């Protein structure tokens, strides 16, 4: 613990660069898996309609599908207008 | 000597009957198994000789931007 600080200092006199490289690629390595909103970046790469849904046809039996967009039922995207 | 050395003639012979036997069930057991290899290999109906085709698990069944597929 004693003997790596005097590396680090010598580190940053005489390769400053390299530690700050080294510093930056260990901050992106290990940040994303502590942060909450990378989940937030998959909902909103799922949210993007980049194809036609297509409808499913009515049997009686699925209460949990709109009958038309308006509908209450369905997902909702008011998460993201707060965002 | 016949009595110290040797056994009676019967147990030649009948061994001998036995020998005979299982050499030609093997014959015939060899010439069915070359025409059913022959016959497997030329109509591949059964067993042997099946060679792979594509998985047909490996489709998707899924609506795809097109309704024509
Ligand atoms: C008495 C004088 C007048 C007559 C003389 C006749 C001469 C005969 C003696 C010479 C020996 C003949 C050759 C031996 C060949 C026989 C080998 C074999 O086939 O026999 C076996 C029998 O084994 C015997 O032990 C054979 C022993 C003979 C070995 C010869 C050794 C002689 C070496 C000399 C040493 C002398 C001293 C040395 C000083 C250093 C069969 O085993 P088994 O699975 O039951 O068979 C079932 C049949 N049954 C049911 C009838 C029993
Ligand atoms: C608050 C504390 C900060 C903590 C930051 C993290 C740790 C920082 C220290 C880690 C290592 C720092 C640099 C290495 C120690 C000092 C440099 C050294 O070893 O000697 C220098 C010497 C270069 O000098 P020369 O060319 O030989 O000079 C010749 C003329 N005289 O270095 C070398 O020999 C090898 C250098 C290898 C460079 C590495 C290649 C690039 C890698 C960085 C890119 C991004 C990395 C991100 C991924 C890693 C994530 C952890």
């Amino acid at each position: 613990a004693g003997r790596i600080a005097s590396f680090l200092k010598n580190a940053w006199a005489k390769e400053p660069v390299l530690v700050a490289s080294f510093a930056i690629g260990g901050l992106a390595i290990i940040l994303p898996s502590l942060s909450p909103y990378t989940n937030y970046a998959i909902r909103i790469n799922r949210a993007t309609p980049y194809n036609y849904p297509v409808p499913l046809r009515d049997d009686g039996n699925m209460p949990d599908v709109p009958s038309h967009p308006q509908d209450p039922q369905g997902p909702s995207l008011e998460w993201l207008k707060n965002l | 000597i016949a009595r110290t050395f040797y056994d009676g003639p019967e147990k030649n012979y009948e061994k001998t009957m036995a020998i005979l036997q299982i050499e030609a069930e093997k014959a015939e057991l060899r010439l069915k198994e070359l025409e059913v290899r022959r016959l497997m290999r030329a109509r591949g109906d059964g067993p042997w000789y099946q060679y792979p085709t594509i998985d047909k698990a490996l489709i998707d069944h899924s609506p795809k931007t097109t309704p024509d597929n």
